[PDB]
């Protein structure tokens, strides 16, 4: 779940 | 880099813990001195004095 | 089982006594400072030798290049002589030398990389001693302050 | 000792900020492993801080 | 050429195995140092720094 | 090598 | 483990004791002065020999 | 390759275990400071109580 959040953070 | 038991590394680790504790203890000793009313009064006095 | 328990108690008591007795920041730091410098000097000596070796390798490489040039003159001489064998020998020798040079170049690159890595490590190592030296001065400064502080607390 | 723990606690907080910045940098870099390490680091520090 | 038990040949064989293992071990030690977050952060930082 | 030798012969 | 711990304390104490015995400003300078002077004389002699 | 794959899995598991072990020692190390503080306070408290 944390990894998924990290991926979201990465895109912008 | 590991900070392992390396003798130089180990001594530094031992020394670092001791100085921080000593500094904290020194601060605590200073705090005890600070606790007294005359010292406390000086702090109040100092702010007014600084402006002057 | 009992013996193991007894040994642990003795060791624990000894260990507790030992750490307090040897816990001197100034003594340990001085010993540590001397040791790192000595270690660095050994590394520096090795680095100097490596640099010298690279220079020596370059000289060897230069000699091979020089030999090829000398051999090229011989090939011209061979044409005047009119002997097929002399010309053939020079060509074969020229080819192996080029191959040797390529091998030497690869070795030189590896040596250069090793030296660069060593130099980079040395710089990092040098920085650590500087930081330690700065830290030691700061540590020493704190000790003086502590002595001053205790007297103030006492009065 | 309390001051030392606070300093350690402060260091952890400082580390968390630095680690968070690195994670953002890691995302820009595109390296998945660097980002993953930061997430793991964030969780342990928070737990340690809460216990502390 | 055979690489047989020749004493010079044998010593070289013994030496070659040892250096490779040592180099691998050194790399492994470096990898352990690399594993730490500060070292990991530097790699991300380095790419950005190189462009600058 | 033989081809190279022929060029050398010219000189 | 105990033996290793003992060694660090002994080494630090021994190192500290050794430097302390020789830590005299006048003595260190005097020893240093003698060595350079001898070296200078040798160097001067060598230079003269080199010139010859 | 087959040997390496099996070996790689073991090393990865060990590395994961090592990280957990490293985390465990760090947690234990943190506990000593907390343990030391309460113990010192407890020692101080008994003297006051006795008085």
């Amino acid at each position: 779940d944390e990894l998924a959040a990290l991926k979201a953070q990465m895109l912008p | 880099v590991r900070g392992m038991n390396t003798s130089s590394a180990m001594s530094a680790f031992e020394r670092m813990e001791e100085k921080v504790l000593m500094q904290e203890s020194r601060a605590q000793a200073l705090g005890e001195l600070a606790g007294a009313d005359l010292e406390t009064q000086f702090a109040q006095l100092e702010g007014g004095s600084d402006v002057d | 089982m009992g013996l193991f328990d007894r040994i642990k108690r003795v060791v624990s008591s000894n260990l507790n006594d030992l750490v307090n007795k040897a816990e001197d920041p100034e003594k340990m730091l001085e010993q540590a400072i001397l040791e790192m410098q000595e270690d660095l000097v050994q590394l520096r000596q090795g680095v100097a030798q490596a640099i010298a070796a690279q220079k020596r390798s370059e000289k060897q490489y230069n000699d091979a290049q020089n030999e090829i040039n000398k051999w090229q003159r011989n090939a011209q001489l061979a044409l005047q002589k009119g002997d097929e064998n002399l010309a053939r020998q020079a060509l074969e020798r020229k080819k192996t030398y080029t191959d040797t040079s390529a091998a030497l170049k690869a070795s030189l690159d590896t040596q250069s990389t090793q030296v660069e890595t060593l130099k980079r490590n040395l710089i990092q190592l040098e920085s650590k001693i500087s930081e330690a030296k700065t830290k030691k001065e700061m540590l020493k400064a704190r000790i003086t302050t502590a002595k001053a502080q205790e007297q103030l607390q006492g009065m």
